[PDB]
DNA sequence: GATCTGGCCTGTCTTA
DNA sequence: GATCTGGCCTGTCTTA
DNA sequence: CACAGTGCTACAGAC
DNA sequence: GTCTGTAGCACTGTGTAAGACAGGCCAGATC
DNA sequence: GTCTGTAGCACTGTGTAAGACAGGCCAGATC
DNA sequence: CACAGTGCTACAGAC
C-alpha cells in the first residue's frame, strides 16, 4: 500500500539497482495492481540529500586555518582552482571529492542511533558526558590501474585511478576524569566495504608525484588543520565537542614509501620502521626497535638538502639513512596485514620451487630447470589443494598455499627426508605466529600466541640461517624483516594489526568498477560526480539499517 | 638559414616535463628539473645532455663534497653569470616550484668543479643566503646580471605565486596570482636585496622574456594575469650602482613582441633568436624573430621559420631550451594507444 | 496486495537481480508492511519450469533420424557420453547444452501469443491454417576470449569460450497455395539481445578442430536431422505442422573458413563466395559471381584427398581452389555487416594515414615516421571527432570515423588539394553505399541506394585504381572485395544483409560475462549449468511482455 | 643400460597430440598426425624428425605427383612392411580417425620415392582399395605384417568404434565400444580381405601391443572395455596361407604384461623393448620390460629403468613413439599460467 | 674449393 | 700502441 | 584471522 | 500438512610496474 | 498547484591471435 | 543503418 522512501531509497542501493532498472520495476508493479508500493524516482532524489555531505549544520572552535567557514558544500572538483593558463603545468586532471570536515560531520551524524545507544547501555545519562568525545578515523588511499578511459570531449586523460577514503573505527568519552575513555562506539567489521567511506577520487598515476601532490595538497591541509580544533554538532538533542585521531594505515609499502620520502623500494634501506640495511638484516633477523617516524624523516631531508657536514653523495646518504625527498604526508608507523600475506606466501612459493629442485647442492641451475620445476610444482598444487596456477600472487591463493596440508603435498616431491621435515616445522612455526598479525584483538582472540611471538620468531629466523642459507646469506624481502622484528612492539602500542589492513579499500576497488560500469552517466564530465554520491550512499550505516531491522 | 631535424631518445623518456631547464656551462648543456624527486640512478637530478648521430643522450652528472643539493625545480629564473671575477662561472637559479608544489624562495650557484678524467665532470651548488627585504616564493618570473661602473649586480622582476596566507582556502588551493610588480636588486654577496617600486609598472607580469647588456634590462612580452591580455609594448630598465642607494628609471618603449613563455637562443655578442612561445592562449606562435640590442636600443627583424613538419604544426603545445650557439631543442607531446611509453617526441632546430 | 509469481519472475529476471539481492529485497518490503507483495524464491523456481526447455510435449513426423524420441530432457552436458579411458583423447571440456528440438520446440511454444494475434490480424481464421507454418531459424556462433578460469577440482579447462546460439527470425504459412506465403511473424529487432537465444556453452578455443567438432557434432546431426521432418504442436488448442529452414549467418569470417574447408585467411584465395585469386581481384574489382557451396566444397576435397589425375600440390590446389579440409558445417553463402564494417574502417584509418605522408610519392618510408603519422592522426580526431586512439578497431569507432566531418577533418592534414578532394569522393561514394548493407530491408527504407549500386561500386573501384595505385596495385582487403563485388545478388537472393548480422550474439556476450559474474554458483561443476538457464530466461518474450504491457 | 636426456622443442609445439605416428623409413624418423587439418606451411601433414644437440626440429615433407594426399589420422593402426618383393618398404597405416570426429576405414600405403637432392626426400601414398567383407572403421587396433610359404597377407585385430548407426543417439555421439572380436586377413592385392571368428578370442579390446614374427603373431596386454579390465593374459595367433583359404588357429598362453598403449621400440634382430603405457586407469607404468621372441614362443625379462625425473613420474598422462634403434621419444604435457605455449615436454629415452 | 639448392628467417598483410 | 677508468648493459631482486 | 555473496538442495520450525 | 526460512557446499573478486644493485665489459681518452 | 512521466544529452559495451606469403640469405652437400 | 541503458534537468500533462 506504501514504503517509506528512506526505506526503498535503501532497498535500490543495497541490492545495486540503477534508477534505470527501478523504475523499471516501480511502473510495473505499479501497473498490475495499481496501488503503487514503491516510491518515484524523484522522491528518492529529495529523500537522499540528508544522507550526503552539506547538509547539517556544524562549526569548529576554534576555526580551523585557511579552511572555510562555510558548511552546505557538496561536490566539489578535486582541481581547487587551477588555473587554465597555457604557459602553466597542465590540467591535465579529471578530479572530484567531498571537502573533508564536512563529509567527517556527515559520517558521524550517520552514527547518531549508535552514540545515543552506546551511551544508555553503558549506563551514562546525557545532560552529562557531552565534552570529550574522541574519534578514531583510519584514512586509507590506494592507487588502481586497468581503468578504460572514455571517448569523451576532453581532456586527454590516463587510464588509472586513485582513490582516498576513510572510516571510523571507534569513538569513545574521556569525561570526566581517571577512566582512560569509556568506548560507546567500535567498528564491528573494519575491514569491510560497508564501513569505507570514499572522500576523493581522481584518474592519476600513482607514480607521477607532480600531479598526486597538487591535488592531495589540500586534503593534507584540512587533515593539519583539524588535529587542533574541537567539532561541535548538535547530537541527540544537544551540542557536543568532538575530537579527532587521524591514523593512516590502509597504505601498501610502494605508497607509504612514495609518501614519506623513502626510496622505493628494493634498496639498500629496506624496512619503513627501522634504519637497518638489507645485509644488516641478515645477521641479526629479529632484534630491530622502531625509530623512524614523520617528524624525523621531515628534519633528515633539510641534512640532506642543506649537507652540513659537507660529504659525498654516499655518506651523505649514510647520514640520513635514505631519506633523499621531503616527505609530504604523515603516516602512522604499522604494517600492512594484506599485503604483508601476500608477500610471505610468494616468498614460501619460492622456497617450494627451491626444495622441489634441490638448490642447496647445485647453487646455479638453468632457466629451463627451474621453469620445469615450475611446472611439476603447480602440477601437484591442481592435483591436491585444488589451485589453478596464477598469473599473480592474490590474497586468496595465499590463504589457501599457507596451510599445513600445502606443505605435506609439496613434501610428496622432495626427494630426501631431512628437508622435507625442515620446511615442515618451518610452515607450522609460521602458522603459530600469523593470527597475531592478522586478528582483530590479538590479545583476545589468541592472548598466548601474542604471548609467544618473540621466541617463534626467534626459531624461524634461526631455520632460515641453518638450513636455507644458501638463499638468505645477505638476501631477504622487506615483509619477511617486518613479520620477523616489529610485530610485538606494533600490537603493543596500537593493540591491533589486522584491523587497520587494507583489506576494506582494496574491497572497495570492486564498486569503484561496478558503479562506474553501471550508476553513473557515461561521460568523462560526470562519472565520478556520480561514483563518489553513489559510493558514499552504499556505505551509510542509516540506509543499512532498513536492511537488517526489517528481517530481526 | 635554419634548419629542424627530428632526434630520438634513446631511453630517457620519464625525465623530461614540459617546465625545465638548459644549463650551457662552458660548451657542454646540462638538463636541469626532471619528473619526481631524484631517483637512485641518477641522485643529484641533474643531467649532462649530448646529442650525436640523431640521438639525445642523457648522463648522470655528480656534485662535489662541499655543495647543498637541489630539489628539481620546475620553472625558475635562471640567469647565466658570465665568466668574470671572483669565482667563474656560475648559474643563477631562483626560485620555481617543488616536485610537492611547494615554491622554494632560495637561490642557489651552480658551478664547475672540476674534470675530468673521461668527460667526467662535478659541478657544485651554494645555497646562497639572502638577508632583506627578500622576495617571496614565486615563479615564472625572471632573473638577469647587470653591471655598472663597474659594479655586478642582478634585477628579478615577475612571476606568479600562491594567493597570500590569508585568503587561500583548501578551494583556492591551486589558484595563482601575480605578485606585485616591484623590482628586486640582488647583491650577491653580501646578500643584500632591497625592493623598489616603480610609476610606469602597474601591474605585475609572468612568462616574459629578459635580455640584458651592460646595465639595460629590456623585459619584452609577458603575460598579465589580471586582464588576461599579452601585451606588446616592450619595457627597458636602466639601473646605475651608486652607494649606498642604486638610483633607477624606467621607460615603455613604443613596441616589441607579444610572446609568453619563450626560447632565447643566442647567436652573436649580444644578439639572440627567439623560437616562439604562444602568441594568444589558443594559437602558438610559429615565426622566428632575431633580436640583436645595443646602446642606441633594441631591433627587431623577421627570420623566416623552418619548415615545421606538421605534426610540430598541429600540436596544442610545444617547450624546448637553447642548447647553445644558435641551437636549440623543442619537444611535442605525443598521443597514441598504448602507451608510447616515449612522452615527447624531440626536434633540433639550429639558426645558420 | 501481491503479485503474480509469472511477474515477479519477469521483474527479477529483466532488472538483472540476484536470487540473493532479490531475496534481500523481499524480506525487507515484508517486514515493514507486513503484508508481502513479492513472492518468495521457492515459488519462482516452480514458475520457471514451464519456460525452459523439456516440459512441453511434442513429436516428430517422420521421428527424427538418430535423435531420441524422449521430449522432457533439460540440461545435458555436451560431451555426450565421452568414454573417459586414459589411453582415448581426454575430456578437456566442460560443456552444457540444450538438446536442439527441444530448445526449438520451447522458443516456439514461447511465441504463441504473437502466432495466433499475427493469425487474427491478417483475417484469417483458425480452424483453416494448420498445415503449412514456415520457421525461418537464423543460428549464430562465436568464440570469446578472456574468461577467467576457475580454481576448481578438475579438469585443467583453457581460458576461451564457445557460444553457439539461434534465434528464430521469421514464421509464415503457405496454405492455401497461390500466395508465396503469408507471414504471420517477423523479428522486429533482429540484432537485439532479447532475441538471441543460448543453445550450447563450451570452454574450449575456437582454434582447436579436434574438440570444437567433437562438441558440436550431435548438435549439427540434429540440424540434419530437422530439415525432412515436420514438427507437430498443440498451440491455440489445436495440433499443427511446422517445418524449419535454418540460416547459419552470424560466423566472422575466420569460422566461416574454419568451418567450410577453406585456408584461413589472408590466402592467395580470398572470397568464401567466390573462386577469384587475390591479384585477380585487383583487375577486376566489381565482377564476379557467387559460386561457392557446402555442397560443392564437399564434393572438392574428395577430389584434394583422391587426387585423381595425380598432380602436384600447386597444380591440385589451383583445380581445388584451396580446398583441402573437409567442410563439417552447411553455412549459408552471404556476408557478415558488423565485421565487414569494421574491416573497412580500419582501411580507411590506414588510408588517412597513407596520405598524412605522403606515401604516393615516397614509397618507401621509415617505422619511425609512420610511428610519427599515426600519433598526429590521432591527436587531430582527438582534436575534433571526440575520439580516443583505440589499441583495436570496434564498432562504435567505425561507426563515428567513417563520417563526412570526419574525413574533413582529416583533410586540414593532407597538403595537395587534390588528394584531398579524392579522398572526400571516396568518403561520399562510400556512405552512399553503406545502407545497402546495414539496413533491416533495403528494398523498403533506401531503395535508390540499392538500385544505385552497382554504378556506385563501379565508380570507387575505379577511384582506387587511379588515385590509389600505389596501394591497391595487386593487393586487397577480403571485406573491401565482398563490398565491392557480392553486394548486390546477396540482398537480391536473400532479402537483407544487415538483418542477419552477428551483432546480436556479440551482445549476448556481455550478457554471458554479466551473469558469469554475478548469477550462477561459483564452481566449474555448475556455473555453466547456471548461466544457460538464466540466459535462456532473460530471451524470453513471455516474461518481456510483462514490462512493456505493464506500463502501456 | 638406459639413459634420458630432456630435449627442447624449437619452433613447433603446436603439431604435436597425444596420438600421432612415428615412422621409421631408412633411418629417417617420420612424425604423421598432427593438431588440426593440414596448414599451408606443411600442405602433406607428414613431418620429418631431426633430433640433433639437444633440440627437435620439424621439417615439412612433400609428396610425389602420383600420390594420393592424406588426413591427420590419430590413433591409426601402423605396420611397418619391411624391404622385400616386390617394391620395398611400406608403412601401411589403418585407419585411426579425422579432425573432425569420424573414422577413415581407408588402408593407405606410405613408401619413399626420391632423393635428394639437398636432403630432401619425397614421400607417397597409395590409398589401397579394399574388397571384402572389408572391416569396419575404428581406431586403436593392431596391424601386422606375416609371412608363409613363403606368402605375405596382413593381420588386422582390435580396436573401438562409435556404437552401431541403430542405437547412436545425439546423447550416444561421443561413447564408443570394442568391436567384435575377429581376425582380418588382408592380402594387399589382391585387396580382399576375408573375416574369421576364434573360439578361443570371445571379446574384443584395444590399445593392445602386437608383435609379428614369422608367421606367428603375439598380441600383448590390452584392454577390455565391456569389463573395465586389463588382463595380464597373452594371445598367440599362428597363421598359415594354404591355397586357397586360409586355415588358422590360436592359443592362449599363461601369463604376458599387464599394459596399453605401450611404446615398442626394436633393438635387435627380432627383439624390443617395451617402455610403458599404464597398469592401471590411475597408475602409469614406470618399469622397462624387454621382449625377444623366438620359435619356441615369447620371453620376457626386467631391465632397469632409468632415473625418471620428478616431473615424468609425477605426471598423470604420457605418450611417444619410437626413433628407432633403441631409442624414444616421450612427451609429457605441461601446466602454467600463462600458456607456455609450448605444450609439452620433450625427452628422449635410449637403451645402451 | 666453388657452386647449387633447399629450407630457415624476417617483415608485411588479413582477419580476429 | 698499451693501459686506465667511467659509464653502459644485463640479470636478479623487491614491491606491486 | 576479509567478507558479502552465488544458487540449489535438505531440513528444521510454524499453522 | 503445506508453507517458509536458513544452514551447508565450494569458490568468487578486489587486491597487478618500475626501480635498485652488483658484476662484467667495452670504448674512448691519455701517456 | 503539486505530482508525475518522459524527452534530451553524450557516450557505453559486446565485438580481441595466428597464419599466409614473398624475398633474402646461409649452410650443407656435391662435382 | 545495434540497442538497451546511464542519471540528471526541464517541461509538458493531470487533478
Ligand atoms: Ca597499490
Ligand atoms: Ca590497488
Ligand atoms: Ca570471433
Ligand atoms: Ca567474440
Ligand atoms: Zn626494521
Ligand atoms: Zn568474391
Amino acid at each position: 500500500f506504501g514504503l517509506h522512501p528512506a526505506v526503498c531509497l535503501a532497498i535500490r542501493v543495497n541490492t545495486f539497482l540503477s534508477c534505470s532498472q527501478y523504475h523499471k520495476m516501480y511502473r510495473t508493479v505499479k501497473a498490475t495492481s495499481g496501488r503503487q508500493i514503491f516510491q518515484p524516482l524523484h522522491t528518492l532524489r529529495n529523500a537522499e540529500k540528508e544522507l550526503l555531505p552539506g547538509f547539517h549544520q556544524f562549526e569548529w572552535q576554534p576555526a580551523l586555518k585557511n579552511v572555510s567557514t562555510s558548511w552546505d558544500v557538496g561536490i566539489i572538483d578535486g582541481l581547487s582552482g587551477w588555473t587554465v593558463s597555457v604557459d602553466d603545468v597542465p590540467a591535465d586532471t579529471i578530479s572530484r571529492r567531498f571537502r573533508y570536515d564536512v563529509a567527517l560531520v556527515s559520517a558521524l551524524k550517520d552514527l547518531e542511533e549508535d552514540i545515543m545507544e552506546g551511551l544508555r547501555e553503558r549506563a551514562l545519562d546525557d545532560s552529562m558526558c557531552t565534552s570529550g568525545f574522541t574519534v578514531v578515523v583510519k584514512e586509507s588511499c590506494d592507487g588502481m590501474g586497468d581503468v578504460s578511459e572514455k571517448h569523451g570531449s576532453g581532456p586527454a586523460v590516463p587510464e588509472k585511478a586513485v582513490r582516498f577514503s576513510f572510516t571510523i573505527m571507534s569513538i569513545s568519552i574521556r569525561l570526566e576524569g581517571e577512566d582512560d575513555g569509556i568506548t560507546i562506539f567500535q567498528e564491528q567489521k573494519p575491514n569491510s566495504e560497508l564501513s569505507c567511506r570514499p572522500l576523493c577520487l581522481m584518474f592519476v598515476d600513482e607514480s607521477d608525484h607532480e600531479t598526486l601532490t597538487a591535488i592531495l595538497g589540500p586534503v593534507v591541509a584540512e587533515r593539519k588543520a583539524m588535529m587542533e580544533s574541537r567539532l561541535i554538532i548538535s547530537v541527540g538533542g544537544l551540542l557536543r565537542s568532538f575530537r579527532f585521531f587521524f591514523r593512516g594505515t590502509g597504505y601498501d609499502e610502494k605508497m607509504v614509501r612514495e609518501m614519506e620520502g623513502l626510496e622505493a623500494s628494493g634498496s639498500t634501506y629496506i624496512c619503513t620502521l627501522c634504519d637497518s640495511t638489507r645485509a644488516e638484516a641478515s645477521q641479526n633477523m629479529v632484534l630491530h626497535s622502531i625509530t623512524r617516524s614523520h617528524d624525523e624523516n621531515l628534519e633528515r631531508y633539510e641534512i640532506w638538502r642543506k649537507n652540513p657536514f659537507s660529504e659525498s653523495a654516499d655518506e651523505l646518504r649514510d647520514r640520513v639513512k635514505g631519506v633523499s625527498a621531503k616527505p609530504f604526508m604523515e603516516t602512522q608507523p604499522t604494517l600492512d596485514a594484506l599485503h604483508c600475506d601476500i608477500g610471505n606466501a610468494t616468498e614460501f612459493y619460492k622456497i617450494f620451487q627451491d626444495e622441489i629442485g634441490e638448490v642447496y647442492q647445485k647453487p646455479n641451475p638453468s632457466r629451463e630447470e627451474r621453469r620445469r620445476w615450475r611446472s611439476t610444482l603447480d602440477k601437484q598444487l591442481r592435483k591436491k589443494m585444488k589451485l589453478k596456477p596464477v598469473m599473480r600472487m592474490n590474497g586468496n591463493y595465499a590463504r589457501r598455499l599457507m596451510t599445513r596440508e600445502a606443505v605435506e603435498a609439496v613434501c610428496e616431491l622432495v626427494p630426501s627426508e631431512e628437508r622435507r621435515e625442515a620446511l615442515l616445522k618451518l610452515m607450522d612455526l609460521y602458522l603459530q605466529m600469523k593470527p597475531v598479525w592478522r586478528s582483530t584483538c590479538p590479545s583476545r582472540d589468541c592472548p598466548d600466541q601474542l604471548c609467544q611471538y618473540s621466541y617463534n620468531s626467534q626459531q624461524f629466523a634461526d631455520l632460515l640461517s641453518s638450513m636455507f642459507k644458501y638463499r638468505y646469506d645477505g638476501k631477504i624481502t622487506n615483509y619477511l624483516h617486518k613479520t620477523l622484528a616489529h610485530v610485538p612492539e606494533i600490537v603493543e602500542r596500537d593493540g591491533s594489526i589486522g584491523a587497520w589492513a587494507s583489506e576494506g579499500n582494496e574491497s572497495g576497488n570492486k564498486l569503484f568498477r561496478r558503479f562506474r560500469k553501471m550508476n553513473a552517466r557515461q561521460s568523462k564530465t560526470f562519472e565520478l560526480e556520480d561514483i563518489l554520491k553513489h559510493h558514499w550512499l552504499y556505505t551509510s550505516k542509516y540506509l543499512q539499517k532498513f536492511m537488517e531491522a526489517h528481517k530481526n | 638559414s635554419m634548419s629542424l631535424q627530428p632526434l630520438t631518445a634513446v631511453n630517457c623518456g620519464s625525465l623530461v616535463q614540459p617546465g625545465f631547464s638548459l644549463l650551457d656551462l662552458e660548451g657542454d648543456v646540462y638538463l636541469f628539473g626532471q619528473k619526481g624527486w631524484p631517483k637512485r640512478s641518477c641522485p643529484t637530478g641533474i643531467f649532462g645532455v649530448r646529442i650525436k648521430k640523431g640521438e639525445l643522450k642523457l648522463r648522470a652528472i655528480s656534485f662535489s663534497n662541499n655543495s647543498s643539493y637541489l630539489p628539481p625545480l620546475r620553472c625558475p629564473a635562471i640567469a647565466h653569470f658570465e665568466a668574470q671575477d671572483g669565482k667563474p662561472e656560475c648559474y643563477l637559479i631562483h626560485g620555481g616550484r617543488t616536485p610537492n608544489n611547494e615554491l622554494s624562495s632560495s637561490l642557489y650557484m651552480l658551478s664547475v668543479d672540476s674534470r675530468g678524467c673521461n668527460r667526467k665532470v662535478t659541478l657544485r651548488c651554494e645555497e646562497k643566503e639572502l638577508v632583506g627585504d627578500v622576495p617571496s616564493a614565486r615563479y615564472g618570473h625572471t632573473l638577469s646580471v647587470i653591471n655598472s661602473r663597474g659594479k655586478t649586480a642582478c634585477v628579478l622582476f615577475g612571476g606568479r605565486s600562491y594567493m597570500p596566507p590569508t585568503e587561500r582556502t583548501t578551494q583556492n588551493w591551486n589558484s595563482v596570482v601575480d605578485c606585485p610588480p616591484q623590482v628586486y636588486l640582488i647583491d650577491l654577496e653580501f646578500g643584500c636585496c632591497t625592493a623598489h617600486t616603480l610609476p610606469e609598472l602597474t601591474d605585475g607580469q609572468s612568462f616574459h622574456v629578459a635580455l640584458a647588456r651592460q646595465d639595460c634590462v629590456y623585459f619584452l612580452g609577458g603575460h598579465i594575469l589580471s586582464s588576461d591580455c599579452r601585451p606588446s609594448r616592450l619595457i627597458r630598465l636602466h639601473v646605475e650602482l651608486l652607494l649606498g642607494s642604486p638610483v633607477l628609471t624606467c621607460t615603455i618603449l613604443h613596441e616589441g613582441l607579444t610572446i609568453t613563455s619563450a626560447i632565447a637562443s643566442p647567436i652573436g655578442y649580444h644578439e639572440y633568436i627567439i623560437f616562439g612561445g604562444y602568441q594568444s592562449e589558443t594559437q602558438k606562435r610559429m615565426e622566428c624573430t632575431y633580436v640583436g640590442l645595443d646602446d642606441v636600443g633594441v631591433h627587431m627583424e623577421s627570420r623566416e621559420p623552418p619548415q615545421w613538419t606538421s605534426e610540430i604544426s598541429h600540436s596544442r603545445t610545444w617547450f624546448g631550451g637553447s642548447l647553445g650557439k644558435g641551437t636549440a631543442l623543442v619537444a611535442i607531446p605525443s598521443e597514441g594507444n598504448p602507451t608510447p611509453p616515449e612522452a615527447y617526441h624531440f626536434y633540433q632546430v639550429s639558426f645558420q
